[PDB]
């Protein structure tokens, strides 16, 4: 799901 | 925080291409999602595309692939929609939306531009005639502004001062691909002797600027 | 591709009083992905409810949404004024997002006749070579009406267009404006100009009419 790919971008430049 | 800001309206021949730009302003633009989302007259809301800007990446709905193209410029924090081979069909308000955030994006549309119309249509500018619409306890009398071209048209009475009773109504575009509106205001029939009607017409893509006096 | 159904399309509601609003998916709504939007006439959309219930702060508490799967809700526990206005339901859950129609949420009033009111064209207009007959129904509730032209009694088809006014802020009515036209040659062939008015107010049809 296209709509979920800013939520991983957010996890993953939080660690 | 967020601020979307879009470029202003666009009047486009039916085959021709428009972009339409949206500019961010505050938070973070590369890493969210940002939409397009299209409202055709009297219609409703239509998702078109998005893009995420940091990957590049493009959604776009099946109705528009091959007609769109979406791009992002991460040095200036404005996204484009292209949409190519217009048709009078394509006549719309045009959004771009971002995601909200809980941050922690939320993929629902928390920021919304402005709008931009976008008119496609063979019509060369062309402002409006302006007619009387004559009273015949209560009154009925108005304004016909007739066969403009584009949109918008604003109308006020007595400028400004006169509210009450007025209707101003939707513009419809006639077969020519002009448009007419007209407005009305009920009053009482006992002043229709002394008190004064004007009609205010301002269509500024012609430089249209009417005071019309509607009497008996 | 996912439909959303919004039914009915339109709620006729008092202030003070409870909405509650269907969305129903053709399909499972992945994780729930469903967000409501309001619009009023000339403003762009506002996020109420996304992901099926949570609420962005700054949106007021009387708006909650509810359900999964294919059956989301959107109450609001009492109408206040800005409420009235449309709501659009809108998926997410899969790369191709839609919307569905929207419901208007409009007040319901007392039924209201229209009063009607016939205008012959302007000398200045037939100077023009063109003649513009208007017919303006003031004032109706509920929105529904139909304008029929008649000229020397025959039925017009093609030569007018009409529109509706958003419902008034103060008195919940609507208004119709229709247009004839027809060159100023055919309309020195006729003699009787009417519109005629079909409405819930009117017990029969009301014809306004004048004699070139």
């Amino acid at each position: 799901n296209w709509f979920d790919i800013t939520n991983w971008l957010w996890y993953i430049k939080k660690k | 925080q967020v601020q979307l800001v879009q470029s202003g309206a666009e009047v486009k021949r039916p085959g021709s291409s428009v972009t339409v730009s949206c500019k961010a302003s505050g938070g973070s633009f590369s890493t969210y999602a940002l939409s397009w989302v299209r409202q055709a007259p009297g219609r409703g809301l239509e998702w078109m595309g998005g893009v995420i800007p940091l990957l590049t990446i493009t959604n776009y709905a099946p109705r528009f692939q091959g007609r769109i193209t979406i791009t992002a410029d991460r040095s200036t924090s404005t996204a484009y929609l292209e949409l190519n081979s217009l048709r009078p069909e394509d006549t719309a308000v045009y959004y771009c939306a971002r995601e909200g955030t809980t941050g922690k994006p939320i993929g629902a549309f928390a920021h919304w531009g402005q709008g931009t119309l976008v008119t496609v249509s063979s019509a060369s500018t062309k402002g409006p005639s302006v007619f009387p619409l004559a009273p015949s306890g209560t009154a009925a009398l108005g304004c016909l502004v007739k066969d403009y071209f584009p949109e918008p048209v604003t109308v006020s009475w007595n400028s400004g001062a006169l509210t009450s009773g007025v209707h101003t109504f939707p513009a419809v575009l006639q077969s020519s691909g002009l448009y007419s509106l007209s407005s009305v205001v009920t009053v009482p029939s006992s002043s229709l002797g002394t008190q004064t009607y004007i009609c205010n017409v301002n269509h500024k893509p012609s430089n249209t600027k009417v005071d019309k006096k509607v009497e008996p | 591709e996912i439909v959303l159904t919004q039914s009915p399309g339109t709620q006729s509601l008092s202030p003070g009083e409870r909405a509650t609003l269907s969305c129903r998916a053709s399909q499972s709504v992945g994780n729930n992905k469903l967000a409501w939007y309001q619009q009023r006439p000339g403003q762009a959309p506002r996020l109420l409810i996304y992901g099926a219930s949570s609420r962005p702060s700054g949106v007021a508490d009387r708006f909650s949404g509810s359900g999964s799967g294919t059956d989301f809700t959107l109450t609001i526990s009492r109408l206040e004024p800005e409420d009235f206005a449309v709501y659009y339901c809108q998926q997410y859950g899969q790369s191709l997002s839609t919307f569905g129609q929207g419901t208007k949420v409009e007040v319901k009033r007392t039924v209201a006749a229209p009063s009607v009111f016939i205008f012959p064209p302007s000398d200045e207009q037939l100077k023009s070579g063109t003649a513009s007959v208007v017919c303006l129904l003031n004032n109706f509730y509920p929105r529904e009406a139909k304008v029929q032209w008649k000229v020397d009694n025959a039925l017009q088809s093609g030569n007018s267009q009409e529109s509706v006014t958003e419902q008034d802020s103060k008195d919940s009515t609507y208004s119709l404006s229709s247009t004839l036209t027809l060159s100023k040659a055919d309309y020195e062939k006729h003699k009787v100009y009417a519109c005629e008015v079909t409405h819930q107010g009117l017990s029969s049809p009301v014809t306004k009419s004048f004699n070139r």
